[PDB]
């Protein structure tokens, strides 16, 4: 009721007092650690059938 | 009243993060990302379909070896799979017939199923236990080890269980609907859970409490996935789009939709690398998205009812979908 | 300030002296205009961070009285203008309820 | 002084010119206003003791005829702003039909 | 002379609009008032006026005739009800009946 | 020239739901000296050409399948819609009959 | 401008096991082509009949947005309004398909 | 401008014919027959049941002989039935199975079927003889000139003289603007007047093909149509659930019969002997039997728990047949 | 187009220039015609059963 | 002139009951039991699981032993049950396959059924029929037994009514409820009993002199079950308005309102636990919700069912909880 | 119905003559009752397996 | 690799075929390779026929 409303304040000023960081960095982030492993990724680069299991 | 001004200063600081969050968007995924040369088109094909599920399988979960998975079926049946010989490893019949999903210990030893019946049970492959106290029904479960595993219910609450006795180390609470989903992070200090109430929540395992809150869905979260590095998670919904949100940056950065996608996804799964994401849909599909182009890069149709769950090995080398038809289909 | 609101209801029946039972009242429209119109009667379980101004569909009424949420619109400047019976069968009946500037 | 009431009928048919049959007529809304325009015929049986201005969805009428109450609203400053009919269904068949009147202030 | 008034019609066809019947119901007062001959006071004949009544049909087949001596002896259509679900060897039957409130 | 007029089509639909509306022919029902001021030359008189003026009649459609091309003939030519009633029931097919009803 | 528009959408529900919410496949949006930009400008996906000329009616369009009163409220502040509503609804676990219409007059 | 001026002669044209049929007038049917004492009640009975049809009974037609009769059936079979004995004379199956009428030659030795396959086929009694093709839409009815001419009517919304020997169309029938449901030939077979879906009845002249006399007034599809013995009349059903009497030589409608309660199409009609008694089969599952000459009701047949599709009058008049969807025959008297 | 309404004014002109009757003679020959052979007509006045074909 | 006078006091009394309740009202359970250490998560499991039941099961009743307990299923049986051992004491036939309510004698010797029959059978153990209670115009929506020559029922004809199984007469008849009688339930001397109904209201009625007491008001629709407190001083009722309310003796009047969001349904059965601390509901929703009576806080729920829950009941002893529904399966919980 | 009205009556006499308590009093007896047997409850005190018939 | 369904297909010889698919776009495959040779794009709606 008022008791309800009142702890999701409390938590709303936590979720506010965060160190916040820029698109472009977190994009660029993950951007990059996708083309480190998207050789290691069979799904996007197809492997030979000899070292397939499901063959 | 009081309850007026707890609304208005609650409003106002959803206003604040709002704003902080827009003045941190400098630009977009799509923007950094459009000189990356796209995946292109990348064929997959059925290479293996698990027959002998006599109803509509409404959970998958694979093994850390990449080799045994686990299902759940709506004929009161949990059977392993061995994907490589398509041979039955075990067949546990269940007590309850409903079953909304199912577990596999990392270690190999144990196996978690639940459902409508409220419980969580630990089945021992070499029942055990039945963790209750849930007021609302199971919808997900994930193992952190042989004696803790992390629940999600319908009561709005998430929970942290000790396998061995007890129960409830650590309870999480905060979120305004029923929670269909959670995944795990890499290393299992935390964990995001999507709810009915359109927003995803990272959680603190050890410290149990709400860190930030994601929004933007329109509709219900009926499935979480953490990308590979734990800074980022991909949500599934009923509004038909896929939605990729970021940790560090606390706001979305991509959508994924089609116009000719009207429909709600029942599971998201990344790609070992995370260049792709894998939403099982109800129009019976599984669409492959791009993770930093937005674009579809393909489709797997291999089912005559919705897709209700996915799965991706460790190690990536094959893709598995779920559905309501009796059949499980492995895919690469 | 002029906008669109719709409620609607479904009926729960099952095989005469039985009632209308409405088991929940569903608000949908602007997120701006529910919030003026039904104060904090909503319930915003569903749909809790919705910015104003943004459209939703999620919102339902602490309260189970057609016709106490018919009358706050009736003077909070509401007028009915249509309604749609869709019921099909254990009995699932879904009608809805349109009110305009 | 200004308000909303609904009234209706459930149909119960079973199978050609059949009339209108009515069995009961429900009257839904708030009760100060309900009591107002029918006076004595409402049957509070089903639930008689919800204090004025406070909503109901429990009453109904002495009298088996739509218009008869039609006519006491129309004459009691009522106005029908719309109307929805919800009807679905060894050898013969059942038919269950619901309608609905609504009246504004 | 404030009243109300409600027609409708039970179609039932295996293709236009086919009406078998126009049932008219109101108070007998006005119902007699507003058509004339056409009534078929057969299964409702001795009701007194003022005094409602359900149990009078039209002698025509037209449903917009009847629509029309009501808009010109006073009435207008303030709402309708459609309700329409549904025995032969292959085919079955299909049973409509739709309701039309006419006002003051 | 005061009146009532209403147009009408039938739906059929197969499942096995993006499909949009299925419009076949539209059914205009009325009195026929009304139906052909408002419709002229477009309605087909090829069920009941014979009718004779001030005569209400059931039997025409429109050489063309727009419901709101229709509307709007009626919306300058002095028509209000007051009404609508849909009668929609049912590997079988779907069958929906709506109905518009246009006042004065 | 004089003109009818004429809006609806497929409702798809499904349920064995009420909490289900309104939920809307897509809006389809039934008219003159004229008058269908006049209101809804670049929001309209004419992507199953992009050729037709304007003043020819047509009805084939749909909203890339999926919000019922979103469209009303953009035709309420064009000068238009509600003239007549129809819903025409039909139906192990099964499933069920709702369809409702919305007319929209001058 | 100029299909306007063409239009308004026509409509013109039309008034100029309504102002005649009103001015021949004077009085009706129902006042010169009042004086006439009513038939009363004549009861009739189920004299014999026919058994052994699979499906709904779409067609029957009579013998000349007043004896034998073939009917037609949705499973794909027609039986020619003794009327005496109920022996089933002849079982032949047909290529398709939706077939909605059949017709008897007056000299017995050939019949003819058809349907939605849109063909006319011409059985010898004395397998498949002719299939009379070139009917753009499905076979209503048809009936028998003599065995080397067959006149038919189609949805196609035209009729046709058929030659059967050489299988051509040799007179094409034209002017209806909807599907052709009936059609009954007069007694010296020079004319035959034919019902349709424009709620129009139109007679025709066979030998010159043209039409000649139009007949309106009914509100529906005219599903039926016989003429009276004498050839100065005929009979229409309909599915406005009134029978219409026309005059060829008064060129109108004489009179209408209907009663309340009774709101069903009308599948069949046929004449007694004498004319005085009009036989109409209903969708209500009874045949009434109507004063021709009064409009009233003089007795009613239920024998079958489905709509009756078809009816037949004997030429010697003493056997009144139904037939009906339920599969069953029955012979009244 | 305009061959059809053509074709069908020079019909309806046939179908007006025709000799017509007046009803009261007709009705009269009809009537007539019913009583003639209101003997001959089984199904008005019934036959004896030895006389009766379905006896 | 007498007309007068009798129809305003009535108006008055009704204004002066209201004005005295009020006035009784200083604060509010749930203000006193705020600073109450919560119970907490008080767990059950199945153990027991109760088959061969073929149809929809509308009624249980326990025994005074904790140990057997009787059925009430729509296929036209009342099935005695064992609940240690699960075995089948009793298969009695019923002539009307339409039972709304079940009823186990105190000293064992007898069962009594009834439902759309208007007609309470009361069956001897010591399996035919012995007795017919007719007379009630009603469907029989409740029965219990004061002991083996008096039971009390409850019908849809709006009266209640007090049998002499000996004669099959009724002694007391119950005439103050204005709609059905859904459910009623004996306080712990017998003496007195309460009873719902489908006019919103609860009654306590005098088994001795006959006549309603005191009415409690609130529900806003028909009131399906009902069950005292153990002291007797106080009773929870279930509701079709999805609500369960406490309603004090002494103090006549509302104590506590038991209600969750999201819990949309109708509440077939209601018991307390023997301490009365924790009060089961079975709900339409196929669950059985465990309430904290006093924080209004609900600690737990029993989902083991298919379909809705009929019924409920509790232990004497209080050791166990047992669930009917339709699912043909009985259920009892620890 | 005025003999009927008058038992109503005396129906309403009795629930208003009463000696009422304060709900604060009613509270405080229930909610010590369930204290004094809250040993005795074992759905909320579970007790020993040999004292559980059914574990 | 055709994202919607596969509404007609044509032989153009032993080694080539041309589809057309539900995406809204048309193809010419090399069937040994099983790759798309030359992609037809423009179609704003769902592909019928060829």
């Amino acid at each position: 009721s008022i008791a309800q409303a009142r702890k999701l304040v409390e938590q709303l000023k936590m979720e506010a007092n965060i160190d916040r960081i820029k698109v472009s960095k977190a994009a660029a982030d993950l951007m990059a650690y996708c083309e480190a492993h998207a050789k290691e990724d069979p799904l996007l680069t197809p492997v030979p059938a000899s070292e397939n299991p499901f063959r | 009243s009081e309850l007026d001004q707890l609304r208005q200063e609650a409003e106002q600081l959803k206003n604040q993060i709002r704003d902080a969050r827009k003045a941190c968007a400098d630009a977009t995924l799509s923007q950094i990302t459009n000189n990356i040369d796209p995946v292109g088109r990348i064929q997959m094909r059925t290479r293996r379909t698990l027959r002998g599920h006599l109803a509509k399988i409404y959970a998958m979960h694979w093994g850390t070896d990449s080799r045994l998975l686990v299902s759940a079926s709506q004929d009161g049946k949990l059977i392993i799979w061995d994907s490589y010989t398509t041979n039955k490893v075990h067949a546990i019949p269940l007590r309850s017939s409903w079953v909304m999903t199912c577990a596999y210990a990392p270690s190999g030893n144990y196996v978690a199923c639940g459902g409508l019946d409220n419980i969580c049970s630990i089945y021992n492959l070499k029942v055990s236990r039945e963790l209750a106290g849930h007021t609302g029904y199971l919808s997900c479960c994930r193992f952190l080890d042989d004696n803790q595993i992390v629940t999600s219910s319908g009561d709005t609450t998430c929970a942290l269980w000790d396998i061995e006795t007890g129960q409830q180390t650590t309870t999480f609470t905060g979120h305004t609907g029923d929670v269909m989903s959670l995944s795990l992070a890499p290393d299992t200090r935390l964990f995001v859970s999507g709810a009915c109430d359109a927003s995803a929540k990272l959680w603190d395992v050890r410290e149990g409490m709400c860190r930030q809150t994601f929004t933007g869905h329109e509709s219900d979260i009926n499935a979480i996935c953490f990308f590979p590095n734990g800074n980022a998670f991909a949500t599934g919904s009923d509004d038909a789009t896929c939605r990729l949100f970021d940790l560090r940056a606390d706001q979305e950065l991509m959508t994924y939709s089609h116009d000719n996608i009207i429909c709600g996804i029942t599971s998201v799964s990344f790609s070992k690398s995370g260049r792709l994401l894998l939403a099982g849909y109800d129009d019976f599909n599984c669409n492959v998205w791009d993770a930093l182009k937005a674009d579809r890069a393909g489709v797997l149709a291999g089912h005559d009812n919705r897709v209700s769950c996915l799965g991706v090995t460790d190690d990536g080398m094959a893709v598995a979908t779920g559905s309501w038809d009796s059949f499980l289909k492995i895919w690469n | 300030r002029s906008g669109y609101i719709t409620i609607g209801y479904r009926g729960s029946y099952t095989i005469d002296a039985k009632f209308r039972r409405v088991a929940r009242i569903t608000v949908c429209g602007k997120t701006s205009l529910a919030k003026e119109v039904f104060g904090d009667t909503l319930n915003e379980s569903r749909d809790p961070d919705r910015p104003p101004e943004r459209y939703t569909s999620r919102y339902y009424l602490k309260f189970n009285f057609l016709e106490q949420a018919f009358d706050k619109l009736s003077e909070s400047g509401f007028h009915m203008v249509a309604c749609s019976s869709t019921g099909t069968c254990i009995w699932t009946s879904y009608t809805e309820y349109v009110f305009c500037r």
